[PDB]
DNA sequence: ACCGACGTCTAAGAAACCATTAT
């Protein structure tokens, strides 16, 4: 009854402006600044509007409240009090003018009361025509879409954030949209963190990155989505990519892994060729991005497992001189874990008050490992500076790890751990600690949905900032 | 394991490595769902399953009640030497023992069984919620240091009951079989569940580490008899009959230091 | 007449909807 010894991982650490460290990212930001701040990209942040005439004093009240400095009400154990956009970004917030500030157009509200999805998206991305013109004058453009739409946001086969962010990739113009959960929120320094942190990250900057990142080392995920027609059903699988370049910057794109239009698949797995050229497409990225070099070591995740042809396709696909791991993450798992301390003093062994540590990993098999990427991390707390934080207290009474299996690959489970746990905090769309799975999953289930929803934006390499 | 702190998971060992069960001869082959319709009509005391033949395990009696004398061939024994990897090669052979052993751990006490998404659950009953084998469970969903009900009716709901549960799993990891405990909230009718989600959410919303290791010790010496005790628990499945399985499941849970 | 059609059983997850906010 007595398993393999665990270990425990450091709580990543993340690199802020003048390539200073903190855990925290909010706190992070607040006392040092962001990461591309000392490049003076960008050097502001200009807003654009597109929202009907009776709701733009929401967008004037959210711009206002950016502006402005809030204070936590709910989660104060991790919550910093926000300073304003100019104070903790380094950057003026710009709000727009009369000819940047957009109308949404009047057969909207009809379209939307007749239900079709399709005309709403067409009639806003038509709307913001205007601003192709003025593309030049602002950075992001901020959409509002009242309740009086609701039910034209998701039904059988639609999403209209997929659609119209699918519509707007290739204009080169990013988006943030914004509906009444942000304004009705009790919790205005969160809304506060997000956005702002949102709107950065889109103008152009770098909020924060990993520190002890190696370059020579590139990481890539695949996820699938599904979309069921009346002939059946086709799978998405997109990809995903994260590497950091030679210079100072941060590389995260996501590509469709068809290699040809009209290709349809009935399950997740790819094929050999399939997995040759998304691989290929992988490795001429990463050249290009890092002077024509080899990675001396590659990561692949996937939600689903890897088949023969698949892990085939993997090692013909790289060089000799590359190593390959295969990783597969399982979500859910049977297995869940109490944290006993052990004796201090007078005190006998006992559990702990708090649960198990972020970053604990069980090996169980040869294969398998049980990765804990949620759980209590010890530094993060505001009120009690000694008191754990676990980030999911009030959706989860106990953390649920995740497992992980190993289809190729000599290394041990210390590096792919270290790769994960480091990788769910780069979440620039998160305003919390971290995401329960890595953030290329995260970010290929996104596209994967994207072009599930518009077919046509595929075969093209897109960047986070245009679907974050 | 070298340090502390110290990870207490929620499986439990099973140290028995091989069974043994009857082989049911058929002169007619049979599928699946006709057994299974078999046993729905008549009812059975026994376990059975079809891999190629007809595995059951129990009294001959009630096969002979499944299946007329004309169409039982011959009644044999099947050695399942080596328990993990034939449940993890098969997965009706997973499902049989996994049945077994929960037929066995739920023998002779007062714990009803319940199924749920192809999933077991142990179910306190109303009728026995104040017995003394349930004090620790009490005290372990209690509030500062209060006795706590384990078993009620759902707030503002018209007739739907809810009691304190645990879901039994069978698991194999590198040729090692581990019984899988998860403490649950059972919602009678099962078919109303999404009635009582606001209840279950709010009865475990504080339901902490502490708690949690108080309501997993509780449950394993209910379902056991013995807890700490460092030494295994012998249990059995249909004792009296020919064709029995006993199982050897020890009752610390799996740890790791570290 | 070797393969198809179709039932059983696992493991794992996606897809629509609800819910609450960090001892
Ligand atoms: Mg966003």
């Amino acid at each position: 009854s007595q398993l393999a010894a665990h270990s425990t991982i450091p709580e990543p650490l993340l690199l802020f402006k003048d390539n200073r460290t903190d855990t925290h990212p909010l706190r992070g930001l607040s006392q040092y600044g962001p990461y591309s701040a000392c490049f003076n990209l960008p050097g502001q942040v200009r807003l654009a509007y597109l929202a009907p005439t009776e709701h733009m004093r929401k967008l004037d009240a959210i711009v206002r409240e950016l502006q402005n400095p809030a204070t936590p009400k709910e989660a104060t154990n991790y919550y910093v009090e926000y300073g304003g956009f100019e104070k903790v970004f380094k950057v003026p917030l710009v709000m727009p003018q009369e000819h940047l500030r957009c109308l949404a157009l009047d057969e909207c509200h009809g379209v939307a009361a007749n239900g079709n999805g399709l005309a709403l998206a067409d009639k806003i991305v038509q709307s913001m025509s205007g601003l192709f013109r003025q593309k030049h004058a602002f950075d992001v453009l901020l959409v509002y879409l009242p309740a009086s739409w609701k039910k034209c946001f998701e039904y059988d086969g639609f999403d209209l954030h997929d659609r119209i962010k699918a519509k707007v990739a290739p204009l080169n113009l990013p988006i943030q949209i914004i509906n009444d959960t942000a304004l009705t929120r009790q919790c205005r320094a969160n809304v506060m963190w997000g956005v702002s942190v949102a709107l950065y990250a889109k103008a152009g900057g770098i909020p924060w990155k990993l520190a002890d990142w190696d370059k020579d080392e590139a990481y890539i995920g695949l996820s699938y989505a599904i979309k069921k027609n009346a002939e059946g059903q086709e799978y998405t699988t997109c990809c995903s990519q994260v590497f950091d370049p030679d210079g100072t910057g941060f590389e995260f794109v996501a590509y469709d892994t068809r290699e040809f239009i009209t290709d349809r698949k009935g399950n997740p797995y790819l094929s050999y060729q399939e997995m040759q050229s998304v691989l290929s497409k992988s490795l001429h990225l990463y050249q290009s991005s890092h002077n024509g070099r080899m990675p001396r070591k590659i990561f692949i995740h996937k939600t689903t497992h890897f088949t023969e042809d698949e892990i085939q396709g993997a090692f013909d696909s790289f060089s000799s001189s590359t190593e390959i791991e295969l990783v597969q993450i399982i979500q859910s798992t049977n297995w869940y874990g109490l944290k006993v301390d052990g004796k201090k003093g007078d005190k006998p062994v006992a559990p702990a008050s708090y649960p198990v540590d972020r970053g604990l990993y069980q090996p169980l098999t040869e294969s398998e490992c049980l990765l804990w990427t949620q759980g209590s991390v010890m530094g993060v707390n505001q009120q009690n500076p000694g008191q754990p934080v676990f980030k999911e207290a009030a959706l989860t009474p106990l953390p649920n790890p995740i497992m992980l299996r190993r289809f190729s690959g000599n290394g041990g489970w210390h590096a792919t751990c270290s790769s994960i746990l480091a990788l769910t905090k780069v979440d620039w769309n998160n305003n919390t600690l971290y995401k329960k799975l890595p953030v290329t999953l995260v970010y290929s289930q996104v596209f994967a949905d994207v072009v599930k929803q518009t077919p046509e934006i595929v075969n093209e390499i897109y960047d986070y900032r245009f679907f974050m | 394991g070298k340090s502390f702190p110290a990870l207490r998971t929620n499986a439990l060992p099973v140290v028995t490595q091989s069974i043994r069960c009857g082989v049911v001869t058929l002169a007619s082959p049979i599928t699946f769902s006709e057994l299974k319709e078999r046993i729905s009509q008549k009812s059975p005391k026994a376990l059975l399953t079809y891999t190629e033949k007809v595995l059951f395990l129990g009294g001959e009696p009630e096969i002979r009640k499944i299946f007329s004398n004309d169409e039982i061939n011959s009644i044999g024994q099947y050695y399942i030497d080596e328990i993990a990897q034939s449940v993890a090669a098969s997965t009706f052979l997973k499902s049989f023992v996994e049945e077994a052993i929960l037929t066995a751990l739920l023998r002779e006490k007062p714990i009803l069984h319940r199924v749920r998404h192809r999933t077991h659950y142990a179910v306190i009953p109303n009728a026995s919620a104040k017995d003394d084998r349930f004090l620790d469970l009490r005290k372990a969903v209690g509030f500062k240091g209060d006795l706590g009900y384990i078993t009620g009716n759902v707030t503002n709901a018209k007739e739907l009951s809810w009691a304190e549960a645990v879901s039994i799993r069978l698991e194999e990891r590198g040729g090692k079989l581990w019984i899988m405990l998860k403490p649950e909230i059972w919602i009678k009718p099962l078919d109303r569940r999404e009635e009582a989600t606001d209840f279950i959410r709010s009865r475990r919303r504080y339901r902490f580490n502490q708690c949690s290791y108080q309501i997993l010790d509780a449950w394993i010496k209910i379902l056991f008899g013995s807890i700490g005790g460092g030494g295994t628990v012998n249990i059995s499945c249909f004792p009296d009959a020919e064709f029995k399985a006993e199982f050897e499941i020890g009752t610390r849970t799996a740890f790791s230091l570290g």
